[PDB]
């Protein structure tokens, strides 16, 4: 499935403001935070 | 009258008689949570 990478594409203010404040918590990488982020994007889709 | 006669609950939602249902005792995991950061950000429109 794409979602994974639609998630990250689509323009979204609201999931930008959740991934801002991983980025936050973690800021090291984007090869590093990436799978921190889709962790967190799978913690708030239910 | 039907669905009261298909024997289930209606509410006859009317201004000026309390709504009957409200959020107080909601579940507390944090999907939950997500969603009741998500209504009363979305309750909130009196704030411009």
């Amino acid at each position: 499935d794409f979602d994974d990478e639609l998630l990250v594409l689509s323009g979204t203010p609201d999931n930008a403001e959740i991934a801002e404040s991983i980025i936050a918590e973690v800021g090291d990488d984007p090869a590093v935070w990436l799978p921190i982020f889709l962790d967190r994007v799978k913690a708030e889709r239910s | 009258i039907s669905i009261r006669a298909m024997g289930g609950r209606y509410l006859p939602l009317k201004t000026g008689e309390p709504s009957g249902f409200n959020p107080f005792q909601l579940p507390p995991t944090h999907a939950n949570l997500i969603f009741l950061k998500q209504f009363v950000k979305k309750l909130a429109a009196a704030g411009g």
